[PDB]
DNA sequence: AATCTTTCCCACAGT
DNA sequence: TTACTGTGGGAAAGA
């Protein structure tokens, strides 16, 4: 038993950055089936990013137990390494390997990340949807959990000329990627490094995209895009934006656009470009691994020609973000159900009151914590629990004032999570705060 | 201003083209216990918002006057209110006072509330209408009494924040009213098989369907409700494609599992991954329930 | 007008016990199967392990 | 039927 | 160069 203790948890809370454990893994939302023996790698590729630097304490929470559990009578740079396969609704692939090996070459806060670009589904997979699997442990076999994705659907080819799988939703994530005839290696995707845009060869991002709607802040609203609408694309890491944007539909390097084309939702894999909205002869594009604008020659009336670089592929992608921490050294078990704190909720009056949580994975050996005061936590759904607030004067004393005590409205917002009963957090990054009428 | 339309604010960048001392006295009474002090009056009330962008009212709604202030706040509302004030005004969580009322459950403080303008209807940062509160906390008559406004009934289907309805919200939690706050619901105006439809729309809200919570961990009597009132198709599929029996078994209710089985509910289809009810139930280790599959056909 | 101040206190709370009722009964539930579980894992997740090293002896043997 | 989707079929441009 | 292998376009087969 390795429960949690009041202090051990602010010794946490208190540095969140040289302890916590973040693993986050993008992916398509569809995928091309493979036909015969062929094999169609899935584009943009799932890959997984090992965010924090836990990830550095997190090995020496082993590597000084491969050796002090030796203890009897080159072998050592082995049982500290990271082995993760991720694979689909595998039945017959073996499961591909991704590398976060020492020996590899490189060529911000992000520990280390890879990307698993041989992954294919084939039509011996009779399965219209399917989920990724992710298994990560330690070379000394030493285990860390095993995830799964969100639903990815299977699609035969995309359509040239269920809804929400086959159109780009008002609110959705999607990637916009580049290619070049026939082949692979020249593969661009729209990211965004350091607070600015370019396209990534290594990497692609996920790109929250917005359908304006009127008037920095501005207005969203809700319905499919489709072609010739306003759309305002948003990097969901960062937060960082680009200029409004008109997406528009392209046919073999030609802008196509007419009246009927309005009438028209911009499908999965198809290209299209985004044309500014002031001078619409302009189109976001790259010139080599770096975006900037352009102005492309004008032919017709109903039609427009644009550089090469300047129409992409759209696909809605989506992601998933793992957070956790081994409160009291490595637990036995591994964590694989790890909980994802959706919204919390409050209803009820002072006495009466009454914290819903909502999420996925949730696991009755779970207890919630206000910051640093633990909760009579009640297990419903694996998707919910209820939790009564506890009182104010109990959870932040002349220790842990400055950090619970709101530095802005002098309030109180705690940081809640949800704890396994074997001392491990799973932060929900979500904040419970106290009206508090001081100062 | 509504739902389907909301306020995002970020950063930007552009891409080149070629390279060459406050504390009012009034709230803090008005919060604090019993002392009514300070003019009520026009400026008094509706002009005064602090670091919470609360109102008098909201303040006084607070119904947190703890040390217990009974009566009086109800009056001591009215007061301001007939003084005049923005009965609608919202505070930093968006919150219109008669919810901050509802959530206290003051159903006088609301009753007057209501009749002075107020509208219920307004749902704050959690996306969440009125009578999505009063089933939040499961006070059948605070609803009962709401379900009287025209405008009201018009957002009997609206979803929350989490993309749930009236009964959605009520065959979520158990209890004696509910199975009745939902007979309710049903007779205000209220379809019983209702997806999210209006929703399939953009705006990531779906799937399930009243029927569905209920299964997913017990609240038998609704289910009961529902599969016995008449509809709710136990063959219903929400975007991951489970009929409730799965949810069910999933989550591992045994209970609601016979129930389903009995009255007919399809074991045959499967969900988006090809998997189903046993499979998931035997996946998360419910025997007791992988056997009750196996005993049956 | 003028009715009611509370509501029926007694529903919420015969409810938050029928909840917290179900909760402790599921909390053992997990609790039994608790190490099936982590056994279907144990194993698995090592599967892969000894899948591993002889996908990863190849680099030793030939060298 | 009128059209879209699914399964083939195959040329291109790299290894 | 000959052999082999992704990908994109397009015909043909089903839905």
């Amino acid at each position: 038993v390795q429960s949690l203790t009041s202090d051990r948890m602010i010794d946490f809370l208190s540095n969140k950055e040289k302890y916590e454990c973040v693993i986050s893994i993008f992916h398509a939302k569809v995928a091309q089936k493979s036909y015969g023996n062929e094999k169609r790698f899935f584009c943009p590729p799932p890959c997984i990013y090992l965010i924090g630097q836990g990830w550095k304490l997190k090995k020496d929470r082993v590597a000084q137990l491969y050796k002090t559990l030796k203890a009897s009578a080159i072998h050592e740079q082995q049982a500290t390494e990271l082995v993760a396969y991720i694979g689909i609704g595998s039945d017959t692939s073996e499961r591909q390997q991704l590398d976060f090996s020492t020996g590899k070459v490189r060529h911000p806060n992000i520990y280390d990340y890879c990307a698993a670009k041989t992954l294919y589904i084939s039509d011996s997979d009779k399965r219209k949807y399917f989920d990724l699997n992710a298994q990560f442990f330690y070379g000394c076999g030493m285990e860390i959990g095993g995830f799964v994705s969100q639903r990815i659907k299977v699609i035969s080819k995309p359509s040239k000329k269920d809804c929400k799988y086959l159109c780009i939703a008002s609110g959705t994530k999607v990637a916009l990627f580049n290619r070049l005839r026939s082949q692979t290696v020249s593969t661009r995707y729209l990211h965004v490094e350091g607070n600015a845009f370019h396209a990534s060869s290594t990497k692609w991002g996920a790109f929250t995209i917005h359908l304006f709607d009127d008037e920095d802040n501005f207005a969203v609203r809700d319905g499919f895009v489709y072609y010739g609408s306003v759309v305002k694309l948003v990097d969901s890491v960062t937060g960082i934006a680009l200029p409004r944007l008109r997406i528009r539909k392209v046919d073999k390097q030609q802008v196509i656009l007419d009246a009927s084309c309005s009438e028209e939702p911009v499908s999965q894999l198809h290209k299209c470009a985004f044309q500014m909205i002031d001078n619409e002869l302009v189109y976001l594009c790259l010139s080599h691994d770096k975006i900037i604008q352009h102005q492309a020659t004008a032919i017709n009336e109903h039609r427009h020609q644009i550089n090469d670089g300047a129409a992409w592929t759209i696909i809605s992608t989506d992601k998933a973000e793992y957070r956790f921490f081994e409160a009291m050294g490595q637990v036995a078990n591994p964590i694989s159900p790890c909980p994802v704190v959706g919204s919390l909720e409050v209803d009820g009056h002072g006495e009466a009151s009454r914290v819903e949580l909502h999420g996925r994975d949730f696991k009755p050996n779970l207890k919630v914590w206000f910051g640093a005061t633990p909760v009579e936590t009640t297990f419903r759904s694996e998707e919910s629990l209820h939790c009564s607030i506890p009182p104010v004067s109990q959870v932040r004393n002349e220790q842990t004032h400055w950090m619970f005590t709101n530095r802005t409205t002098g309030d109180v917002e705690v940081p809640i999570s949800l704890v396994r009963d074997d001392g491990v957090v799973y932060s929900s990054g979500l904040t419970f705060s106290y009206k508090s009428l001081e100062r | 201003r509504t739902r389907k339309r909301r306020m995002i604010n970020a950063s930007v960048w552009m891409p080149p083209m070629e390279n060459e001392e406050s504390p009012i006295k009034l709230h803090t009474e008005a919060a604090g216990s019993y002392a009514i002090t300070e003019p009520i009056t026009r400026e008094s009330v509706n002009i005064i918002d602090p670091r919470h962008n609360r109102t008098v009212l909201h303040w006084i709604a607070s119904n947190s006057s703890a040390e217990k202030s009974e009566d009086l706040i109800v009056h001591e509302a009215k007061e301001c209110i007939a003084a005049g004030a923005d009965v609608n005004a919202m505070d930093c969580d968006e919150n219109t006072p008669l919810m901050l009322a509802v959530l206290a459950r003051r159903r006088r403080l609301v009753a007057y509330l209501m009749k002075a303008g107020a509208d219920p209807t307004i749902y704050n940062k959690s996306e969440r209408s009125a009578l999505h509160q009063a089933a939040a906390n499961r006070d059948f008559g605070m609803m009962v009494y709401m379900l009287n406004s025209t405008k009201l009934k018009g957002d009997i289907e609206e979803l929350d924040r989490n993309g749930m309805t009236a009964l959605m919200i009520v065959a979520h939690n158990e209890g004696r009213d509910q199975v009745a706050s939902a007979k309710l619901l049903v007779e205000k105006g209220a379809k019983v098989d209702y997806d999210g439809a209006a929703r399939k729309d953009s705006e990531k809200y779906k799937g399930r369907t009243a029927l569905h919570y209920a299964a997913q961990v017990s609240n038998m009597p609704i289910v009961k409700y529902l599969v016995g009132e008449k509809g709710s198709n136990k063959d219903k599929q929400d975007e991951d494609g489970k009929t409730p029996i799965m949810l069910a078994a999933q989550e591992g209710r045994i209970e609601v599992v016979m129930y389903l089985i009995q009255q007919g509910a399809s074991v045959e289809a499967v969900d988006a991954t090809d998997h189903t009810a046993r499979q998931l139930a035997q996946a998360n280790n419910h025997h007791n329930i992988v056997d009750i599959f196996d005993r049956c056909r | 007008e003028d009715e009611p101040t509370i509501g029926d206190l007694n529903a919420f709370h015969s409810g938050e016990e029928l909840h917290r009722q179900r909760s402790e009964l599921a909390r053992a539930n997990y609790e039994k199967a608790r190490p099936e579980m982590i056994a279907n894992q144990r194993a698995v997740t090592a599967h892969l392990f000894n899948r591993y090293t002889e996908d990863e002896e190849r680099k030793r043997v030939e060298q």
